[PDB]
C-alpha cells in the first residue's frame, strides 16, 4: 500500500526527531485547521464473533465489515448502498429495490445503525470536516484490529484512526496531507502538520501517541504479506 | 434495536460522556461549593 | 422502623420542654461530646432528575442512590464496593473485579465522586468522628428527600441529617444516644443529649430546627408505613 508506506516515512521522520525533548516546545506553532479530515469513524461496534464490526463515519453514514470479508454502506440519505465485494468491486443499489440476495445484510447493518444512534456517543461531534458530500468520496473500512490499549481503523482514503480505551484520546492520520488530528480527553480538536511538529515539536502525549501509531503502522504492513 | 443483537465491545457509550455529566451537575442542585 | 420512631420521640420530649422559653439557658451544660457521631453526609448533588443522588460520607467514602432503588458504595480504599439490590441483596465487588452489569453504574458513580470532589466543600472539615472503622459498618442512604428550606437524609444506622440551604446550618441526630450535633453558620460544631436539652435549655435556633426535625422525621414514617 502506497499511502501506508507514505505514513510510515512521515511518522518515522518526526519521531526520530524527538520531537518532545526540545528546549522549548511549540507545538502549537504546527497547527493547520486547514487540514481537518473529511472522514472519520464516529461509532463503531465490534460484533467480529458473529456479525463483524459496524461502524459510523461523521457524515452519518454507516457501514459493516461482515466476517466474509464483504462490506455494505448506508449512505446519510437511509437509502442509498454501496456493496464492497470480496476481491473490492463496488456496486451501488438501494434499500427500496428490495435486492433479494442482500437483504440479511440490509437487515444487520440497520441493527448496527440503530444500536449505535440508541447507546453510542458520537466521536468529534463538535467540529465539521472540511469539504462536502460531493468532493467527498465516501471511504470504506478497510482493516482493523484491537490492542491492549486501542482499536486502529485503516479507511480505503489511506486515513488510518486510532482510539485509545483508557482516556477516549483518538488519532486520525491523514497521509496525504501529511497531518493528524489529535483529540484529547476533553475531546479538543487539533489537526497538525507532521513537518511542522518535527520543526517545533509536541507534547509528550502526543508525541508518545505518535510512537505508538508508527508502531501500529508497521503493524498494518507487515500484515499485508 | 434487536433485542437478541448484543455487542460484546462497542465504542464510548453515551452515558460515558463526563463533560456533560459534570455540567448537569453544575446546573442542578448540590451541596455547598468553595467560596 | 423502630429508630425512626425513637427519634420521633425524643423530638417530640425535648420540643415539648419548649427549651428556649426559659428564664436562663444553659446550653454548654448539655454538651456531651461522647455523642460525637462517626458518620453523616459531608457532599451530596442531586442528579435524581436522570440517574439519582450521590452523596460523600465523612470517612470519604461514596454512594448513590439511583432512582431504580439500588445502591452502590465506594469504600474509602478506592476499589472495594457494596451494591444493595432494591430487594435488599447485598454484593461486596471491586471496580477491578467488577461484572459487565454493573459497568454503567460504576462509570456513573466515578463521575459523581469526581464532580464532589473537585466543586463541592467537605461538612464536617474540623471534625475528628468517633471510633474508627473496627466494628464500624459503613452506612448507607436508606432514604432521602429536600423541600424548599432543607434537604433530609436518613442513613442506615438510623442517624438523620438535616443541611439546611440558606444559612449551611446542619443537624445531625443520632437515636442510639439521643444526641444531636448542630453546626452553626460559623461551622462550629457541637454534639447536644436532647435529654439534656430539656434539663438546661437552648438558644431558639437549635430549638426552632428541633421543631422542624421533628416534622420531617413525621415525614419519613408517614412514607415507611
Amino acid at each position: 500500500d502506497c499511502h501506508l508506506s507514505d505514513m510510515l516515512q512521515q511518522l518515522h521522520s518526526v519521531n526520530a526527531s524527538k520531537p518532545s525533548e526540545r528546549g522549548l516546545v511549540r507545538q502549537e506553532e504546527a497547527e493547520d485547521p486547514a487540514c481537518i479530515p473529511i472522514f472519520w469513524v464516529s461509532k463503531w461496534v465490534d460484533y467480529s464473533d458473529k456479525y463483524g464490526l459496524g461502524y459510523q463515519l461523521c457524515d452519518n453514514s454507516v457501514g459493516v465489515l461482515f466476517n466474509d470479508s464483504t462490506r455494505l454502506i448506508l449512505y446519510n440519505d437511509g437509502d442509498s448502498l454501496q456493496y464492497i465485494e470480496r476481491d473490492g468491486t463496488e456496486s451501488y443499489l438501494t434499500v427500496s429495490s428490495h435486492p433479494n440476495s442482500l437483504m440479511k445484510k440490509i437487515t444487520l447493518l440497520k441493527y448496527f445503525r440503530n444500536y449505535m444512534s440508541e447507546h453510542l456517543l458520537k466521536a468529534g461531534a463538535n467540529i465539521t470536516p472540511r469539504e462536502g458530500d460531493e468532493l467527498a468520496r465516501l471511504p470504506y473500512l478497510r482493516t482493523w484490529f484491537r490492542t491492549r490499549s486501542a482499536i486502529i481503523l485503516h479507511l480505503s482514503n489511506g486515513s488510518v484512526q486510532i482510539n485509545f480505551f483508557q482516556d477516549h484520546t483518538k488519532l486520525i492520520l491523514c497521509p496525504l496531507m501529511a497531518a493528524v488530528t489529535y483529540i484529547d480527553e476533553k475531546r479538543d480538536f487539533r489537526t497538525y502538520r507532521l513537518s511542522l511538529l518535527e520543526e517545533y515539536g509536541c507534547c509528550k502525549e502526543l508525541a508518545s501517541r505518535l510512537r505508538y501509531a508508527r508502531t501500529m503502522v508497521d503493524k498494518l504492513l507487515s500484515s499485508r504479506s | 434495536t434487536y433485542e437478541t443483537f448484543d455487542p460484546p465491545l462497542h465504542s464510548t457509550a453515551i452515558y460515558a460522556d463526563e463533560e456533560e455529566f459534570s455540567k448537569h451537575c453544575g446546573l442542578s442542585l448540590s451541596s455547598t461549593p468553595p467560596g
